[PDB]
C-alpha cells in the first residue's frame, strides 16, 4: 500500500488508516512501504507490525510509543529521530543506520547485524537487547549488552583509534565529548559509561570484555587522571577488579598505581567518618591497599575497622579479610588487647570470633586517634547504635583501655574522649547532647558561673573525681539554693518562674508533670556517693531540692508516678545512700514514659 | 540490644559449673529471664556459721554492675534490713566492665569475715560494733539462728 512518489501528505495517511484495520494475514502488496520518503512524520501509537519499509527514509522521524514486531527495516535511515518505548521485537534492522534517542526501546530478538547507533542516546533506561543480532554492529558505550549476541571476533586487534572492539561488534567514539572519561562513569553518567556497556555482555563474551579493556587503557590519560574525578577513579576499581579482568597482568599493573594514590587519598578524606558502601571491585582494591600499607591500619583506624567490617561479611572475599585482620591486631598497640578475659571467641585464643549470627561478639579494637595509649574494644551492634544520635544509648557500650589497661569509663569525659581519641563516635554524640535539654535547663537554674559550667562539664560524665561535701564547699552550694528551696519543700515563688518559663509553659498537665521527675532525679545523682559526695556523707541542700521536684510533680498529675507506695519510699529515702535511689528513678522513667526521658535527663547517664 | 547480656552471663556460668565457688552455693536461675539470679550465700567464718542473696542483673549489663540483694533477714552494719548492700565492687567508682561474677562475690564474702563502720547503712548497730565487741557476736549469734 504504497509508493514512494506520494507526498509526505499522502503517505501519513495511508498507515494511519492501517494501523486502524488491523488484519494480521495481509498480502504482501498492502504491507510494502519501501524506499518511501518518511521524513519528517509523527507515527506514534500505531500498529505497525509485519510492515515493509526496507529503504524506507526516516529520519527526523517521531515513531515513539509505536509497535513494529516483525517489521522490516532493512536499510533504513533514522538521523535524529525518535523511537523511546517503541516495541521492535524479532524486526529486521540489518546494515541500517540508527542516530535517534531509543529510550526504553525495545529491540529483543532484533536484527541488528550491521547496523549502527552513531550518536544515539537514552537518558535514563537504556534500550533493550536480549537475542539481538549485534555481529558487526557499531554500538554506542552506555548501552546495555545483557542477554545479547555479538559475533564471534573477526579481528582480534582493532585498528581505527575510534572504535573499541567487543566480540562482534564495534563501539563508536566519534561523540565522546572530546574526553575519555565522561565514558567511565558509572554513578553519574550510567547511561554513558563504556564500563557498563562491557560488564554486562554475557560471561561468553568474557575473553572479549578483557580483549577489549586492555584496549580502553591505551585510550586513557593519565596526565588527565591528575584531577581527582573521584567517581571515575572509583568507576574503574569496581569495573576491572572482578573476574575475569583479575587474573590478566597487563590489566592489574595498570590499577595497583591508579588505585593506591585514590583509596589512600580516600581513607584519608573518610577517617574518622562513616564508612560509604562500595561494590566488590572498590572493596577488595580498599582491603590491597591495607595489606601493602601495614602503617594505614593505624593511620586511619577507623577508616580502616569498618573497610574490614564490610570486607570480612562480603561472600567471595570473606577469608581474605578475615586474615588481614589479624595480622593488625599482631601489632604492640593491639596484641595486649588480644589477650583478654572477654575478647573474641573468649577462648583466650587471642583471635577474633568469626561465627556470629547476631554481630554481637567483641572483636573489633579501634584505636586513638591520638597518641595517648588508648585503645576500645566493642560488638558489630554496639559500635552500630553509637553511630545514631536518636538510639536510646549512653555511648558507653564498650571496654576502654589505657595502655593495655581495663578502665572504669565512667571516670571518663564523654566528649573529651569521643572527640580527641575517637571522633567517630563523637557527631552522633554532640548531636546526642545537643538535644538534651538538662544543660539547658540547668542554665535558667542556676545563674552564677562560678558554679554553672561546675555541674554541666560534670553531667557529660558518671563518677567524678571532684567532691564538695567539704565544710567550706557546702558553703560554695548552700549560698546557691536557699534562695530557691523551702526546707524541704517547693518555695512557692520558684513553682511561679519554673511552670512559666519557656521550660513548661503551654504544656499539657500529663507532659508537663512528667518532666519535672527527670529533673528531680538529676539532682538526686548529683549528690550520689557516685558523684558530689561520698557514700557517707552526702550534700544535703540536694537532696533538699530534689525532694521538692518530686514533689511539685505530684501537684501537677499524679497520674505519672503510677503508685504511692513509691513516692512514700522516694521521700522515706532521699530525707530519711542517695546511689540505689537514682538508678531505682531513672529505670521507672525509662519505663512510664521513656520518649520524654531521652530527651530531659542526662544522655550519659543514661 | 538486651541479648548480649544474656549472652555473656551464659558464658560466665559454664565457667562456674566447672570449677564451681567454693564459698557460693545453688545457683538457680531459669534460661528465660537471666537478668536476675538466685543463690545461697553460707559462710564458714563465725558468727554465721550456725542467706539467700538475690544478685539482679541489669539489661545493659555489663556495663553496669549487678545489684546483690538479700532476701533474708540479717543482722549485718552493711546490709539493710530490705536487704540492700553498699558493696564496693558494685560500686559505680570501681566498675570495669572486666569484672567476673567469681569477684563480686569473693568481694561480698569477705566483707561478712571483716565487715567496715566506713560505709555502714544502719546507725543501729555501727557503733554496736564500735564500742563493744562481745554484744555484737553474743547478739548476732542469735538473730543468725532465729531467721
Amino acid at each position: 500500500q504504497g509508493r514512494a512518489c506520494l507526498s509526505k501528505a499522502e503517505l501519513t495517511a495511508d498507515l494511519i488508516w492501517l494501523s486502524a484495520n488491523r488484519t494480521g494475514e495481509e498480502s504482501a502488496e498492502e504491507l510494502n512501504y519501501s524506499g518511501c520518503d518518511l521524513s519528517g512524520l509523527s507515527l506514534v501509537g500505531l500498529n505497525l507490525s509485519s510492515v515493509n519499509f526496507s529503504g524506507a527514509v526516516l529520519d527526523d522521524t517521531d515513531l515513539r510509543m509505536s509497535d513494529l514486531s516483525q517489521a522490516v527495516l532493512e536499510n533504513c535511515s533514522f538521523k535524529n529521530s525518535i523511537l523511546n518505548e517503541c516495541n521492535f521485537c524479532y524486526a529486521n534492522l540489518s546494515n541500517c543506520i540508527i542516530r535517534a534517542l531509543f529510550e526504553n526501546s525495545n529491540f529483543s530478538n532484533s536484527n541488528l547485524k550491521n547496523a549502527s547507533f552513531k550518536g544515539s542516546s537514552y537518558i535514563q533506561y537504556p534500550p533493550i537487547l536480549n537475542e539481538a543480532d549485534l555481529t558487526g554492529a557499531i554500538i554506542i558505550p552506555g548501552m546495555v549488552l545483557s542477554g545479547a549476541i555479538l559475533g564471534d571476533v573477526k579481528e582480534l586487534f582493532s585498528e581505527k583509534s575510534n572504535t573499541i572492539n567487543l566480540g562482534g561488534c564495534y563501539i563508536d567514539l566519534s561523540d565522546i565529548q572530546e574526553n575519555i572519561l565522561s565514558v567511565l562513569d558509572n554513578y553519574t553518567k550510567s547511561n554513558k559509561s563504556i564500563l557498563l556497556t562491557m560488564n554486562t555482555s554475557d560471561d561468553k563474551y568474557n575473553h572479549d570484555k578483557v580483549r577489549a579493556a586492555e584496549e580502553l587503557i591505551k585510550k586513557i590519560s593519565l596526565d588527565e587522571l591528575a584531577a581527582f574525578r573521584p567517581y571515575v577513579k572509583m568507576s574503574l576499581a569496581d569495573s576491572f577488579s572482578i573476574h575475569p579482568y583479575l587474573n590478566n597482568a597487563n590489566i592489574q599493573q595498570w590499577l595497583e598505581p591508579i588505585c593506591d594514590d585514590f583509596f589512600d587519598t580516600i581513607m584519608s578524606w573518610f577517617n574518622n567518618s562513616i564508612m560509604m558502601y562500595m561494590e566488590n571491585g572498590s572493596l577488595l582494591q580498599a582491603g590491597m591497599y591495607f595489606e601493602r600499607h601495614p602503617g594505614a591500619m593505624v593511620s586511619y583506624n577507623s577508616s580502616f575497622i569498618q573497610i574490614v567490617m564490610n570486607g570480612s561479611r562480603r561472600d567471595g572475599m570473606q577469608e581474605r579479610f578475615r586474615e588481614l585482620y589479624e595480622v593488625y591486631l599482631k601489632n604492640e598497640k593491639v596484641y595486649p588487647v588480644t589477650q583478654q578475659s572477654d575478647f573474641g571467641l573468649c577462648d583466650g585464643s587471642g583471635k577474633p570470633d568469626w561465627d556470629d549470627d547476631s554481630d554481637l561478639a567483641y572483636n573489633w579494637v579501634l584505636l586513638s586517634s591520638q597518641d595517648d595509649g588508648m585503645a576500645m574494644m566493642c560488638s558489630l551492634s554496639h559500635m552500630v547504635d553509637m553511630l545514631s544520635p536518636n538510639t536510646s544509648t549512653n555511648w558507653m557500650s564498650f571496654f576502654l583501655y589505657k595502655d593495655g589497661e581495663v578502665q572504669n569509663t565512667f571516670g571518663y569525659s564523654l566528649s573529651n574522649l569521643f572527640s580527641e581519641s575517637f571522633p567517630i563516635f563523637s557527631i552522633p554524640y554532640h548531636k546526642a547532647f545537643s538535644q538534651n535539654f538538662v544543660s539547658g535547663i540547668l542554665d535558667i537554674l542556676i545563674s552564677d558561673n562560678e558554679l554553672k559550667e561546675r555541674f554541666i562539664e560534670a553531667l557529660n560524665s558518671n563518677k567524678s573525681d571532684y567532691k564538695m561535701i567539704a565544710d567550706d564547699q557546702q558553703r560554695k552550694l548552700a549560698c546557691v539554693w536557699n534562695p530557691f528551696l523551702d526546707g524541704w519543700e517547693l518555695n512557692a515563688q520558684h513553682v511561679d518562674m519554673i511552670m512559666g518559663s519557656h521550660v513548661l509553659k503551654d504544656m499539657p498537665l500529663r507532659k508537663q508533670a512528667e518532666i519535672l521527675f527527670c529533673l528531680g532525679g538529676v539532682f538526686c545523682k548529683y549528690s550520689s556517693s557516685d558523684m558530689f559526695g561520698t557514700e557517707y556523707d552526702s550534700p544535703e541542700i540536694l537532696r533538699r531540692y530534689a525532694n521538692g521536684l518530686i514533689e511539685q510533680a505530684y501537684k501537677t498529675d499524679p497520674q505519672v508516678f503510677g503508685s504511692v507506695y513509691y513516692y512514700n519510699d522516694i521521700l522515706d529515702r532521699l530525707q530519711g545512700c542517695t546511689a540505689v535511689l537514682t538508678d531505682m528513678l531513672t529505670e521507672h522513667a525509662k519505663e512510664s514514659f521513656p520518649e520524654i526521658f531521652s530527651l530531659y535527663y542526662p544522655v550519659a547517664w543514661r | 540490644g538486651s541479648m548480649a547480656a544474656s549472652r555473656r552471663l551464659m558464658k560466665e556460668l559454664e565457667e562456674i559449673r566447672k570449677c564451681g565457688m567454693k564459698n557460693f552455693r545453688n545457683i538457680q536461675v531459669d534460661e528465660a529471664n537471666l537478668l536476675t539470679w538466685q543463690g545461697l550465700i553460707v559462710p564458714d567464718n563465725p558468727p554465721y556459721d550456725k542467706f539467700r542473696i538475690e544478685i539482679n542483673f541489669p539489661a545493659e549489663y555489663p556495663f553496669k554492675p549487678p545489684k546483690i540483694t538479700f532476701k533474708t533477714k540479717i543482722y549485718h552494719p552493711n546490709i539493710d534490713e530490705k536487704g540492700q548492700v553498699c558493696l564496693p565492687v558494685i560500686s559505680a567508682e570501681n566498675w570495669k566492665p572486666a569484672t567476673k561474677t567469681d569477684q563480686v562475690i569473693q568481694s561480698l564474702i569477705a566483707l561478712v569475715n571483716d565487715p567496715q563502720p566506713e560505709h555502714p547503712l544502719r546507725a543501729d548497730l555501727a557503733e554496736e560494733y564500735s564500742k563493744d565487741r562481745k554484744k555484737f557476736c553474743k547478739n548476732a549469734e542469735e538473730f543468725t539462728k532465729k531467721y
